[PDB]
């Protein structure tokens, strides 16, 4: 019951890695 | 300034990823659910992305290094839910089948049965047609 809103905030936390490595990239 | 309910939110987040509960996330774990999101992540960026915030250099991330880089981006949430159900709907049809639903689910090993999937679809099908259409599941979100 508590699992969807979760994945909310899941899909935010690799957008973020994913920028955090792109910023060091650049 | 960091409320209980982020906190807790973030928490869920991070078990999500903590299949096994040993209190860190690995490459196999963050492949394993962006993956299960739709993506396919090459193994040596997952190496990357740990690397971004593992503070101590044991190839982990923890739960305070988790929560340290989720606190420090906390601004603003709509698009947010939109690309979740994006992810969710496979066939881009504007309805998550409970198949749609039960392909994420298996894929994160949240190892529910296929009663259970058809039970969280039941409780966020409004309408009765048997789909989750996007404004239904802005309230299973929200
Ligand atoms: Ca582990
Ligand atoms: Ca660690
Ligand atoms: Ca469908
Ligand atoms: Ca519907």
């Amino acid at each position: 019951d508590d699992i969807m809103p979760a994945v909310k905030t899941v899909i935010r936390s690799i957008r973020i890695l994913k920028f955090l490595v792109a910023k060091r990239k650049f | 300034q960091l409320t209980e309910e982020q906190i807790a939110e973030f928490k869920e987040a991070f078990s999500l990823f903590d299949k096994d509960g040993d209190g860190t996330i690995t490459t196999k774990e963050l492949g394993t659910v962006m993956r299960s999101l739709g993506q396919n992540p090459t193994e040596a960026e997952l190496q990357d992305m740990i690397n971004e915030v593992d503070a101590d250099g044991n190839g982990t991330i923890d739960f305070p290094e988790f929560l340290t880089m989720m606190a420090r981006k906390m601004k603003d949430s709509e698009e947010e839910i939109r690309e979740a159900f994006r992810v969710f709907d496979k066939d881009g049809n504007g309805y998550i089948s409970a198949a749609e639903l039960r392909h994420v689910m298996t894929n994160l090993g949240e190892k529910l049965t296929d009663e259970e999937v058809d039970e969280m679809i039941r409780e966020a099908d409004i309408d009765g047609d048997g789909q989750v259409n996007y404004e239904e599941f802005v309230q299973m979100m929200t």
